[PDB]
DNA sequence: AGGTAGTCACAGCTGATTGCGCTG
DNA sequence: AGCGCAATCAGCTGTGACTACCT
């Protein structure tokens, strides 16, 4: 049978009279059941991560001047590379991003594999007005990426994200023993095509445990892209997986002191212009050396220079707030005040803390559940 | 799981049936139910086998009297052993959702050459001696002198299984090729013998066309082995070309040397019964009074015996009894080998064919060779003209013949070429989550004119051109894996000539590797070995080949190779060498069929044909185009199966290269998404 | 002094004519 | 220069509003 074959809904017979006005009762129990549309969860999803050496491999043939996304592939891939940085910087505190351009069968290491975000912003802006020609060579950036990642430590998630618009890849060597010798690596390889399905990058993808997908549209491969931000779930402990790293605070320096001391930045030295010798910024706490941007590491003595509140914005993933108990507000024998608004208590049910059996309004649990991620009664 | 048909359950080892197979067994039902022939037309060279054979087991079950033996003639042996491991995956599925075993038993039939144990016969690769050994081997003197115990070397397979394996039989057990093999060297059996002593005692049987169309070997192989029984050929829709070389024979210098060779050691071994001792000595100078004359061609099929009967004066009474004394004057003379000999048969072969066949036949004598015509080559072939003949046999013998292939479009046509009564008229489309296929016919090229491959525009530098430029920039588009069938080899490579001379070959070598496709058979295997691993990686290839050609037929492109299958002209038969001329002659005053329409029927079946081994199973998916604008006329655009007409939209019937790109572009992006099952 | 059937523009369909192409 | 597919004209009709004549 069917379902709509059957008896037609009446979905308005849920509302029903006793004293001839009720209606106003039922309208409020609609409003309260309104609210509480999540799950208490901002993300829901991986609750942790690993820190990731992903290396981006960009196809530069003559296919990248195809106009299937206006103007053309390069420039809508570079814009869409430059949000994919941002992001996954943004969800990623301790990544590192290598960038690789592939042209006429050979590949040029664009940028080095660091947590800059700026630098590689820069290099994609630069590539932006490259020249497309020849063909790509996948085997060629695969074995420089294999090269890099090779000496990285086990614990971290090693993995390579190809762009690929050609169809045809030229392999001086046979590129399946690089899979294999990929697939002993531990190295995840992901590709995003952009024309059609090859068969080479659907192998890769399903030997080293990656993703193989193809555009539709930009929006398509804006969603790839982002699927591509989150990271993978890590196990529950491998070894002993730790690393050395600084938290230079920001100290400047202000001439009413007299130890007001200028210093250039490390990072702007290598400028062709005037480096900034401003009064103060970021300072090593091992070498004192100075640098501007954040997180990026120390040139000097290789510590890594990281921001505190970026690694405490995911803390609360590692212990989220139990549920409060739900209470009608009847069998609640206390007081009537919202201990986090001290608003009065004139709904119908009223959230109790499980630890310091305090008392939260709706809003109030809201707004802990979702935002505040602590309970402002077990802090005290 | 258990399909319920109108009157019967039908176990089925997979659990899901397409709408497509159900109409299938249905039709099939219906056809056994009203003890008739009849056509089908299925898209899928996979999953039509498991269905057939399902259906047979189920109404055998049901009705065991009606249908006893099954025949499965197919056209190669990579059929046979995929027919037979099928089978027994059916078999074991019966097994384990049953749990009690059935006495079916279901054998595979070959050559000589595919049956053999005795290390002495198979290194060697002549097919026309393995035969003529195993018979010098193992025979009717051998067995008489086999009680004497003579000691010389002999087969001896047949020594214990005359004496051990005529008594237990095989009921249960459906065996293959090399299971047959392995029980006769663990037995000490021939597998070929035990096969022509379990035949009889078996339920199914599969074996090649050649079976049961060559009349030599019909009688020989089935004589009275079921009066009611069910024969199918699946992937018969070359049947009639088959059916026409079953009664094909081909005379040159060779022939003719190597009989007159032959002859004189004959008469040394005569000299150490009387009726054909004279009579074959003087055959060989009348058919050798052509190769001194000076004439293009001589036909007289009737008169051909009339002639004969003159510079030599012999009765027409004597020809027919060179078949029964083949058989006896033979094994009385002691042949050693049958080295040096077959043209003597061949010999008695055709002149039993001219004395018994007439009525539908032609006489052509061809002085043409290539690109040598006239030194010295009067070749002269006993061409078949009616494809009935060949077919006669087997419709008067069975109830239910079914012919069954991925290119059987017209279903009024095959009725008239061979004398049939079908009964079914059925075609089945596949259907899928999506359309798998993308059917395209590319007219005029960028500048608005025609890419036809017009016999007067051959030559013209514009349409080649036009050619050129649709490979190049279809071959950025459809990635790993470009076929390409031309209509002849020398239009073919007159075509990359020219791509050579122009500055146009070398973007299309950019792009993917360029494969040629010649007839040379260690040539082409390496050519298609190097192209199948080209296009295991990201290099991609280009294989060029002729649509009448061996690697046409020979090789299937499932997913991942040849992607695209593009077609650069309707591939047109050669009208020269007057033998289609006289078939087609003998169709329009035989059987009223139009020459013009025979035509297109068979250039459209083997384009079918051929563009229809891109799309082997459910997930597989390709792109088939058609450079030509004479594709693009109704009468022949209604002769390809139903299951591209649907799929061949109005839309893209003339539509430029560029938009011809940009449909594969579409089609392609949309088809690497995934799909459920 | 007021209102309805021709009429024009622009499109559709189906029913025939009638005019160009039709094999290596 | 005989067939056959395809382009083309005739006849009827739908949609919408404009307009001439007279009880
Ligand atoms: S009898 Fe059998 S085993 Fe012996 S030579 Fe002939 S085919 Fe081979
Ligand atoms: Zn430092
Ligand atoms: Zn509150
Ligand atoms: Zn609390």
């Amino acid at each position: 049978t069917k379902r709509w074959e059957g008896g037609y809904e009446r979905t308005w017979e849920i509302l029903k009279e006793d004293e001839s006005g009720s209606l106003k009762a039922t309208i409020e129990d609609i409003l309260f059941k309104a609210k509480r549309k999540r799950v208490f969860e901002h993300h829901g999803q991986v609750r942790l991560g690993m820190m990731r050496h992903l290396y981006v491999v960009v196809d530069g043939s003559r296919t990248m001047e195809d106009q299937d996304l206006k103007p053309n592939r390069l420039t809508c891939t570079l814009k869409l590379l430059e949000y994919f940085v941002e992001e996954y910087f943004d969800q990623n505190p301790i990544s590192q991003i290598g960038i690789i351009v592939t042209k006429s069968k050979r590949a040029e290491k664009l940028t080095e594999l660091s947590g800059n975000p700026r630098k590689h912003i820069t290099s994609l802006k630069k590539a932006v007005d490259m020249t497309c020609h020849g063909e790509p060579s996948l085997y060629n950036s695969l074995s420089i990426a294999m090269q890099t990642l090779k000496h990285m430590p086990g614990h971290t998630s090693r993995e390579v994200l190809i762009i690929f618009s050609s169809l045809t890849t030229c392999d001086p060597s046979n590129i399946y023993d690089l899979i294999k010798t990929l697939k002993a690596a531990k190295i995840r390889v992901s590709v995003i095509g952009l024309s059609a399905e090859v068969r080479v990058c659907t192998v890769l993808a399903r030997e080293t445990g990656g993703t193989y997908h193809v555009i539709l549209d930009e929006s398509h491969y804006k969603e790839l892209l982002t699927h591509h931000v989150s990271p993978p779930p890590a196990s529950s402990s491998s070894e002993c997986s730790l690393i050395r790293m600084g938290f230079p605070q920001h100290t400047i320096a202000s001439l009413s002191d007299q130890d007001a001391k200028p210093s250039f930045s490390m990072a702007h030295l290598d400028g062709n212009t005037e480096p900034g010798l401003t009064l103060g910024g970021y300072f090593c706490p091992q070498c004192r050396a100075k640098y501007c941007e954040l997180p990026v590491e120390c040139k000097i003595c290789g510590l890594t220079l990281v921001s505190a509140p970026h690694l405490a914005r995911s803390y609360h993933h590692l212990f989220p707030l139990d549920a409060f108990q739900e209470i009608p507000l009847e069998e609640y024998n206390g007081e009537r005040f919202c201990y986090g608004c001290q608003g009065e208590l004139k709904d119908q049910h009223v959230y109790v803390c499980a630890v310091c059996q305090n008392v939260f309004c709706v809003d109030c649990d809201v707004f802990v559940h979702d935002s505040l991620h602590c309970c402002p009664g077990c802090i005290h | 799981m258990k399909l319920n048909v109108d009157g019967l359950l039908v176990y089925f080892p997979y659990d899901y049936i397409y709408p497509e197979q159900f109409s299938y067994m249905r039709e099939l039902k219906r056809t056994l139910d009203a003890k008739g022939h009849g056509v089908l037309e299925m898209p899928s060279g996979t999953g039509k086998t498991v269905s057939l054979l399902a259906l047979i087991m189920a109404y055998q079950r049901a009705y065991p009297l009606e249908v006893t033996k099954l025949i499965y003639c197919s056209r190669t042996v990579p059929e046979i052993e995929k027919v037979i491991e099928e089978l027994r995956k059916l078999l074991n599925f019966y097994e384990k959702q049953e749990g009690e075993k059935l006495p079916f038993l279901g054998l595979a039939l070959s050559s000589r050459k595919n049956l053999c144990i005795h290390p002495e016969v198979t290194p060697l690769r002549f097919g026309k001696d393995v035969d003529g050994k195993c018979h010098s081997l193992t025979a009717s003197y051998v067995r008489a002198q086999y009680q004497h115990d003579t000691s010389l070397p002999h087969c001896r397979f047949y020594e214990e299984f005359d004496a051990h394996g005529r008594e237990v039989p095989l009921p249960a057990g459906i065996y293959n090729l090399d299971d047959l093999k392995a029980l006769g060297r663990r037995q000490g059996w021939c597998p070929y013998f035990l096969a022509r002593y379990s035949i009889l005692h078996a339920n199914v049987v599969v074996y090649s066309y050649h079976y049961l169309l060559d009349p030599k070997i019909a009688d020989l192989v089935s004589k009275e082995l079921a009066r009611k029984a069910v024969v199918v050929f699946d992937e018969a829709h070359n049947i009639d070309n088959v059916c026409i070389d079953s009664m094909s024979v081909n005379l040159t210098r060779r022939t003719l040397d190597r009989c007159q060779g032959n002859l004189e050691t004959l008469q040394k071994t005569v000299l150490r019964a009387e009726h054909f001792l004279g009579f074959l000595r003087r055959l060989l100078e009348y058919v050798k009074w052509r190769l001194r004359v000076q004439h293009v061609v001589q036909e007289s099929p009737p008169a051909f015996l009339s002639g004969l009967a003159q510079r030599v004066c012999i009765q027409r009474k004597p020809l027919r009894f060179c078949a029964e004394r083949l058989r006896s004057l033979l094994h009385t003379l002691e042949i050693t080998d049958l080295a040096d000999f077959s043209p003597l048969t061949l010999l008695a072969n055709f002149a039993t064919l001219v004395s018994t066949y007439a009525k539908g036949f032609t006489i052509i004598i061809e002085p043409f060779d290539d690109r040598t015509p006239t030194i010295a080559n009067p070749i002269l072939h006993f061409s078949c003209m009616d494809a009935s003949l060949a077919i006669k046999p087997v419709f008067e013998r069975f109830q239910s013949v079914i012919i069954t292939s991925g290119t059987l479009s017209p279903l009024d046509i095959y009725p008239k070429i061979l004398d049939f009564h079908p009964v079914t008229m059925a075609t089945f489309t596949m259907t899928l989550a999506r359309v798998c296929l993308c059917p395209m016919i590319i007219g005029r090229g960028n500048d608005q004119v025609a890419i036809s491959s017009k016999f007067e525009t051959r030559e013209d530098i514009a349409v080649i051109r036009n050619y050129g430029n649709l490979l190049l920039e279809m071959s950025a588009v459809v990635p790993d894996g470009i076929v390409a069938f031309f209509t002849s080899y020398q239009y073919m490579e007159s075509t990359v000539a020219s791509w050579y001379e122009q500055g146009i070959l070398e973007n299309i070598q950019r792009n993917k590797l360029l494969f040629i496709e010649t007839q040379d058979g260690a040539e082409t295997s390496v050519a298609l070995e190097k192209y199948q691993e080209a296009c295991e990686n990201g290099r991609g290839a280009i294989l060029l080949s002729v649509a009448r050609g061996k690697v046409s037929e020979g090789i299937d492109f499932v997913h991942h190779y040849g992607r695209a299958v593009i077609m650069f002209g309707v591939p047109y038969v050669y009208t020269q060498s007057r033998i289609l001329k006289a078939r087609l002659e003998y169709l329009r005053d035989q059987f009223q069929i139009r020459e013009n329409d025979f035509l297109t029927f068979d250039a459209m079946r083997h384009a079918a044909q051929c563009v229809g081994r891109a799309i082997r199973g459910k997930t597989d998916y390709g792109l088939m185009v058609f450079a030509d604008k004479r594709f693009a006329r109704g009468d022949k655009r209604g002769k390809l199966p139903r299951w591209i007409q649907e799929h061949l939209t109005d839309a893209n019937l003339n539509l430029t290269v560029d938009e011809g790109v940009q449909v594969a572009k579409y089609f392609l992006r949309q088809m690497a998404q995934p799909f459920h099952r």
